[PDB]
């Protein structure tokens, strides 16, 4: 585990072909490798190879090592980006497996994984709200003029563009900001009479309802019900010495 | 100390105490002069009363007689500072850090236990357990995703400044408006117009104060930015930032897998903790 | 009375702005407010003849009622108008509270055993008290930096990092304000501070609201043995 | 059409426009706002390169904004930088002007700028503005419509 | 598993869910520039969703019927959507119009034509079991939101009466009466939050010439009660309050700096918990596990 741990501690500085300190700190990372692969040497060589095969985590143990191998060997012919990207990888899914070792990190990661497993259906929901949410601000205010908070970033001028911003309203941030930058009226706009792509200013009602519906829905109501299974996940697995 | 008036007397010392050492600061008496011979005189007479309580107590006590060391320690640095020969701004003030814990003197009444103490000890035990644990997985999370931000998003420090701009020169008038970062790619992340030209602000010589700390050029700064990022206040900001100045898909997926499993798991896993804690003090006491 | 007093507050609402051009310290919504203050005296006078001083004074609405009478006849005075007493104006909107019986059992449902809630408010005042105090004999004397120049200041500082509202602001300006060789130290103040508020103090009040809306166990045991024509109708 | 290039030889009036506010000639300064007529040239001269420095330096600024192609649908930075010229210019000089073809009220070049002119966001240092504009022209409950101008769109 | 998941709903109910997924990712295409009115590529969506409806509705109507059955189409919440719905398709493809004036019942139909994908919350079960969970506690819910109405009319009606009109400031600091703020001043323009460049003793920050003008910041103010609530709605998200306080300490002076934190104390802290608890409460009451 200290040796996994150290490993991943390899990774603090950015590989980089142009910086030297990369050279060495790549040569650090293959000695760790033909480690690692002792350590699976032994456990294949103490039990049958069967028997190493029957634990899952042995069989994830084993296929991070082999493409660890499999980096070791390239790096030494190309010596390109491909190689140390590939070696970041490997050394990020080695550091990802001390969950395993600990038994209270273990719990909570079952924990974790299960509720986003159960959660499914619920995140979906709101997706597809968050969806209906997103055409009806393009359409509303799809050439709103750019202003406090609307900019290139934050913008309804397309789906993608109103999900995002719609994504980060759920996480809060600076929603009443958007909100007032879409309610601009005259003379801060100019108004047309025949077509609302040819305008460049918002409607304030519209903006009141659409904003402070969505912030309601989603942010007070719909993430109680994550927490809630959460709580529900924490008592089930995590269980400490029981009197 | 025998009468129950002694202990009311105490508690309301307590308090006066704390809002005394909430007085005392520089421009305080800068504003109100007069004050600083209220708060030496209240910061000499509380300390009489608490005088005879050592003194008293020689036929658990070691925190008050800390407290009644802080006491005397700030009444001396008091008169120090009104001889004038110790400048106001000093910092010895610091000298005071530790009498506002008097406060707790005031509840004390209210933390004695006079029934099986043993259980309520266990149920702190099983708490403090508890919350070790999600330390430890919230921390792994975190150096998780330090080190992933320092692999994949180098440092924002690369500018759009005009055409001309020299080093050294560099000054509120060579940024655009708003500041827009950007990369030297030409083609990832944002391109600068006609006008103005990408480039790292820090060769120029700016210091990494000037530059903001936030930023993934080291596993430390990257684990500071991605605990500030996973408070959700700033992250769309430093979303932006690398949206600007790296390939968009690597932001989206940081940034969105960061916000989903630390800023609302994580964080409810330290909620279903304290439910649990009550649902122990349920079990064990059923009359809290 | 609960007509009086719905009209009092909607009057009282109504005090739009209209124009700097016209204002005065007597005005038609002052009179009202007169008349309505006038109005709950009489009805505090006569409900104390009826039930005797004690009687009245025997149920804590009456209580809070008096109080808000007292109040109210204080703000009338007119070097106290619009003064922070008018808390004492608007509080009268609670009397209406009494309208519902369900939202009067949902309240006391939710909100449960006083002594809960009330020491866990307790707690958080005393805690902010603290650290307010301890952040302003740290950093008060420290040139450039304003937040903490004043204990009013630092306990909206650490109120705001509460909030969790610009906290990262407030840390970097003390870390712009200290030195960098003190910089990593007060950073992990400020983070440890910021983490013991956000994980645990919330988590405690969500946690009482929970065990406020959840039934007593004896409750639950009892419950537990006690519980051992369409759209055609036309 | 003799943009006024010397201040003594200038001494019909209504034929000698101005430097940088060529909308304005002399005649309209004359009307409502020889060494006397020196002193006032000289005067108008001075409120001209006034005049043309702060422009340059409202010029400035708009060029850094990268957003000047995208901020509206409507409004192109040209038309920006022509209603704030008039407007400056205006500002300037407040009289009505007489020869013009087409004509609106100067004061409407105010609206004009916050209608054509993107959303530069004050800075917030000293005073918090809370989301209002750097160029705003009406107050608080203020009627904000006088002289005439001319119709430079 | 496949044997199982391939069953849970009828082969009409997947083609349905399939035309609808359909239809939400050719409407995903369109924009203010590429209108689906002008645009025959995205009709082809449109009208296959709306022929495959009216397939689906004609059907199931004489087998079930709209009323007066034991078994209808529409007799719960659902039905009533999904008609609503086709309707609104139906009438948008017959009318498709050419303009749509801003604010207008076209853009209102294009509106509620977004309503589209909630149709699959009724076709797969699962959504419709999570609806239903979620609004079993729609009464604690409604109470909530009545306490949190009465706090905010509290609290707007003593904005209003103490702060009417007073948080107007002049745009230019220098100036301090209202007389006196005519004419133009030097505004500067925020460059950069983060960045912490000092200016150069001879050098003026980046700005321009502005008018004077003594106006209310945009984002909040307090003339009127509906201004207030939205104010005191906004500062319940906990965005943006700072500033709200700053203005008020500053505009009004300091003693009011208690009204906005008391505020936040009640709304934020207790109020808003008062929604997690409930939603928790009626989970874990259909969960079973409450008793
Ligand atoms: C499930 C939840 C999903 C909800 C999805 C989206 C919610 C969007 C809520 C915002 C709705 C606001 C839309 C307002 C559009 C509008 O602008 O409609 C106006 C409101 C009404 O205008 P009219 O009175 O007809 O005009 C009068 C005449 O000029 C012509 O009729
Ligand atoms: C507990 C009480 C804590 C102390 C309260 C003091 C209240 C009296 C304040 C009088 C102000 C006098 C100084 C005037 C001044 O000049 O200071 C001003 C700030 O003071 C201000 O208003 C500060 C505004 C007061 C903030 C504290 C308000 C108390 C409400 C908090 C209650 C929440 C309870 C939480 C747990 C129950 C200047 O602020 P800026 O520099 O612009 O930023
Ligand atoms: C808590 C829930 C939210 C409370 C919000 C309370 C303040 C919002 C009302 C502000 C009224 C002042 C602004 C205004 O003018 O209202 C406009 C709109 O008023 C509204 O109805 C919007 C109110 C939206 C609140 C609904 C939010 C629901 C969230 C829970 C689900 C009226 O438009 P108009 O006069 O120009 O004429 C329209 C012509 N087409
Ligand atoms: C993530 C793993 C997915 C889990 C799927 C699953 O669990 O199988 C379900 C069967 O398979 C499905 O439900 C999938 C059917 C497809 C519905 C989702 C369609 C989404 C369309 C998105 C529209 C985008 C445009 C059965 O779930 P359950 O409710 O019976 O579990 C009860 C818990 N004890
Ligand atoms: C506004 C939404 C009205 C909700 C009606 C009450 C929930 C309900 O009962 O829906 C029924 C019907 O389910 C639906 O059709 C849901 C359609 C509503 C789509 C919009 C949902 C909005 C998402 C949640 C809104 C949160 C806002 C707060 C489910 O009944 P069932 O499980 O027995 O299904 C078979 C009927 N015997
Ligand atoms: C109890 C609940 C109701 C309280 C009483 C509501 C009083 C609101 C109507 C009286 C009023 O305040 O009039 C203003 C209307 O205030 C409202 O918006 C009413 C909103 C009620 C919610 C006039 O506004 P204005 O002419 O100055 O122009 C507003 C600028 N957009
Ligand atoms: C323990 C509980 C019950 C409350 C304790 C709170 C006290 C510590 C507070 C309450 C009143 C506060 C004082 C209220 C007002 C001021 C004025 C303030 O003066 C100014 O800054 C204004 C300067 C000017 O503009 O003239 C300095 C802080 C001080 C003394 C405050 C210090 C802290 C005090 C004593
Ligand atoms: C609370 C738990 C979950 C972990 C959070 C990490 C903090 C405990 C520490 C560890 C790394 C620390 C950082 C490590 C390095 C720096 C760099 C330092 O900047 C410099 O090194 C420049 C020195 C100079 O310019 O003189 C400023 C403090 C900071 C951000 C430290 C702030 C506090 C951090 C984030
Ligand atoms: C069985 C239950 C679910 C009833 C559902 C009925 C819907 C099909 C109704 C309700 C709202 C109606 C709409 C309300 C308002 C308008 C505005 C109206 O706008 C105009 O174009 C007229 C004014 C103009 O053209 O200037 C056109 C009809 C329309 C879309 C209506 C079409 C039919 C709708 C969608
Ligand atoms: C479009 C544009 O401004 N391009 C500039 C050019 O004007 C300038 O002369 C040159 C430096 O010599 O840099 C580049
Ligand atoms: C602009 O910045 C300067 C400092 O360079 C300052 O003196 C001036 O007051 C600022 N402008 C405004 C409107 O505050």
């Amino acid at each position: 585990a200290l040796l996994v741990l150290a490993q991943s501690v390899l990774l603090s500085v950015k590989w980089d072909v142009e910086d030297p300190v990369t050279v060495p700190l790549a040569t650090m990372s293959v000695v760790f490798t033909f480690i690692f692969v002792l350590e699976v040497t032994m456990k294949i060589i103490a039990m049958s190879p069967a028997g190493f095969w029957q634990s899952r985590r042995n069989r994830y143990d084993l296929l991070v090592t082999s493409l660890g191998v499999v980096w070791v060997v390239l790096h030494f012919a190309l010596l390109n980006a491909y190689t140390y990207m590939m070696g970041a990888c490997v050394i990020v899914f080695r550091f990802f497996s001390i969950c395993g070792k600990h038994v209270t990190l273990k719990m909570l990661l079952l924990t974790v994984v299960v509720s986003m497993y159960k959660s499914f259906f619920i995140i979906v929901g709101m997706f597809l709200l968050l969806l209906c949410y997103a055409f009806a601000g393009v359409v509303l205010f799809g050439t709103v003029k750019y202003g406090e908070n609307i900019n290139r970033h934050a913008n309804f001028s397309s789906a993608g563009k109103a999900i995002t911003v719609l994504f980060r309203i759920v996480t809060g941030e600076d929603w009443n900001k958007i909100m007032h930058d879409c309610m601009v009226q005259p003379p801060f706009c100019t108004p047309d009479e025949f077509t609302y792509w040819a305008t460049d200013c918002g409607n304030y009602a519209g903006a009141l309802m659409y904003f402070c519906s969505f912030y309601v829905i989603i942010a007070y109501i719909m993430l109680n019900l994550l927490v809630a299974i959460i709580v529900e996940n924490f008592s089930l697995f995590y269980s400490t010495e029981e009197d | 100390i025998n009468k129950p008036w002694v202990h009311s007397l105490l508690r309301i010392c307590a308090i006066i105490s704390v809002i005394s050492v909430c007085m005392n600061t520089p421009m305080t008496f800068e504003h109100y002069p007069p004050l600083q011979y209220v708060t030496f005189t209240l910061d000499t007479l509380l300390m009489f009363l608490y005088t005879a309580e050592m003194i008293a107590k020689m036929h658990w006590c070691v925190f008050d007689g800390f407290m009644v060391f802080c006491l005397w320690v700030s009444l001396v640095l008091q008169v120090f500072e009104i001889a004038d020969i110790v400048d106001q701004m000093s910092p010895w003030g610091m000298l005071r850090i530790p009498r506002p814990l008097i406060m707790i003197r005031a509840f004390r009444i209210y933390f004695r236990f006079e029934l099986p103490r043993t259980r309520i000890t266990n149920i702190l035990k099983r708490s403090g357990e508890q919350i070790w644990s999600v330390s430890i997985f919230l921390l792994f999370f975190l150096l998780l995703y330090g080190i992933l931000g320092v692999q994949m998003f180098g440092t924002f420090t690369y500018h759009c400044v005009v055409n001309d701009t020299k080093p050294g020169n560099v000054t509120w008038n060579s940024l655009a408006i708003p500041d827009t970062h950007c990369s030297p790619e030409l083609e990832e992340g944002y391109q600068c117009p006609p006008g103005f030209k990408c480039m790292d602000l820090e060769d120029l010589g700016l210091s990494r104060q000037e530059l903001g700390y936030s930023g993934f050029n080291e596993i430390g700064t990257s684990i500071f930015t991605v605990y500030e990022a996973a408070s959700q206040e700033g992250w769309v900001f430093l979303m932006y930032r690398a949206i600007d100045s790296f390939p968009r898909w690597r932001s989206y997926f940081y940034f969105i897998t960061l916000i989903f499993f630390l800023a609302w798991l994580v964080k409810n896993v330290f909620i279903a903790v304290i439910i649990e804690t009550f649902a122990e003090i349920r079990v064990q006491f059923q009359q809290m | 009375i609960l007509s009086m007093v719905t009209v009092d507050v909607i009057v009282a609402a109504s005090n739009y702005y209209k124009g700097e051009n016209f204002r005065r310290q007597y005005d038609e919504f002052y009179l009202a407010e007169v008349a309505f203050t006038v109005l709950f005296d009489l009805e505090a006078l006569l409900k104390i003849w009826c039930l005797g001083f004690t009687g009245y004074i025997s149920s804590s609405l009456h209580k809070f009622e008096l109080l808000l009478v007292i109040g109210t006849t204080l703000h009338v005075y007119p070097d106290l108008y619009h003064s922070q007493f008018t808390y004492f104006q608007v509080l009268r909107v609670v009397r209406l509270i009494k309208i519902s019986p369900a939202l009067e059992d949902f309240v006391y449902k939710i909100f449960g055993p006083g002594k809960k809630l009330g020491s866990l408010v307790v707690f958080t005042a005393s805690l902010l008290i603290v650290m307010s105090a301890i952040s302003l004999q740290m950093f008060c004397f420290v040139e450039e930096l304003d937040r903490f120049t004043t204990f009013p200041r630092a306990f909206m500082s650490m109120f705001q990092i509460l909030t969790q509202e610009g906290w990262v602001d407030v840390m970097d300006q003390t870390l712009n304000a200290v030195g960098h060789m003190w910089a990593p130290v007060v950073a992990i103040y400020f983070i440890l501070y910021h983490l013991f508020a956000t994980l645990i103090l919330l988590s405690l009040f969500v946690a009482v609201i929970l065990d406020n809306l959840e039934l007593d166990e004896d409750l639950k045991k009892l419950k537990q043995l006690k519980q051992s024509p369409l759209r055609l109708r036309i | 059409c003799f943009t006024v290039e010397n201040a003594d030889a200038v001494c019909n009036l209504s034929d000698f426009y101005l430097s940088f506010c060529n909308s304005y000639t002399l005649w309209e300064l004359f009307s409502g706002l020889m060494t006397t007529c020196r002193q006032c040239v000289e005067a108008y001269q001075d409120y001209d390169h006034h005049a043309q420095e702060k422009y340059e330096e409202f010029e400035s600024v708009l060029h850094k904004y990268l957003q000047s192609e995208e901020y509206s649908v409507k409004s192109c930075p040209e038309d920006c930088k022509i209603v704030y010229k008039a407007w400056l210019c205006s500002q300037y000089f407040e009289v009505t002007q007489f020869n013009c073809r087409k004509t609106i009220p100067c004061k409407q070049y105010c609206l004009e700028v916050q209608t054509r002119c993107p959303f530069i966001l004050p800075d917030n240092d000293e005073v918090i503005y809370g989301g209002l504009s750097s160029f705003i022209c009406t107050g608080l409950y203020e009627t904000f419509l006088e002289p005439e101008c001319c119709d430079v769109r | 598993q496949l044997y199982d998941l391939l069953g849970l709903v009828t082969y009409l109910d997947w083609v349905m869910i399939i035309v609808t997924i359909c239809s939400c990712i050719s409407m995903m295409f369109e924009s203010p520039f590429r209108r689906v009115m002008h645009a025959p590529t995205l009709q082809i969506a449109e009208y296959v969703f709306v022929i495959f409806m009216s397939i689906e509705l004609n059907l199931k109507i004489m087998a079930d019927g709209l009323f007066f059955t034991p078994t209808a189409v529409i007799r719960d919440f659902g039905g009533v959507m999904d008609i609503f719905i086709y309707l609104v398709s139906l009438i948008f493809l017959c009318w498709m119009p050419q303009n749509v004036p801003a604010e207008s019942g076209a853009q209102l139909l294009m509106v509620l034509r977004c309503l589209r994908p909630l149709r699959i919350f009724k076709l797969v079960p699962q959504m419709r079991k999570v609806v239903r969970e979620l609004f079993s506690g729609f009464k604690e819910i409604f109470l909530v939101s009545i306490l949190l109405l009465t706090l905010m009319l509290v609290f707007a009606s003593f904005g209003v009466q103490l702060f009417a009109g007073k948080l107007a400031k002049c745009n230019d600091p220098n100036i301090i009466r209202r007389e006196d703020c005519n004419g133009i001043f030097r505004i500067n323009v925020s460059v950069s939050k983060n960045l912490n460049l000092k200016l150069r003793p001879g050098e003026k920050k980046p700005g321009f010439w502005v008018p004077r003008v003594w106006a209310n910041p945009r984002n909040f103010n307090f003339d009127n009660v509906g201004n207030a609530m939205l104010a005191l709605f906004e500062v319940l998200s906990l965005k943006g309050w700072v500033e709200v306080r700053d203005v008020i300490i500053h505009r009004v002076g300091p003693i009011h700096g208690i009204y906005i934190h008391v505020f936040v104390f009640l709304g934020c802290m207790i109020g808003l918990t008062l929604f997690v608890g409930v939603v928790i409460a009626n989970f874990n009451e259909n969960k079973g596990t409450a008793l």
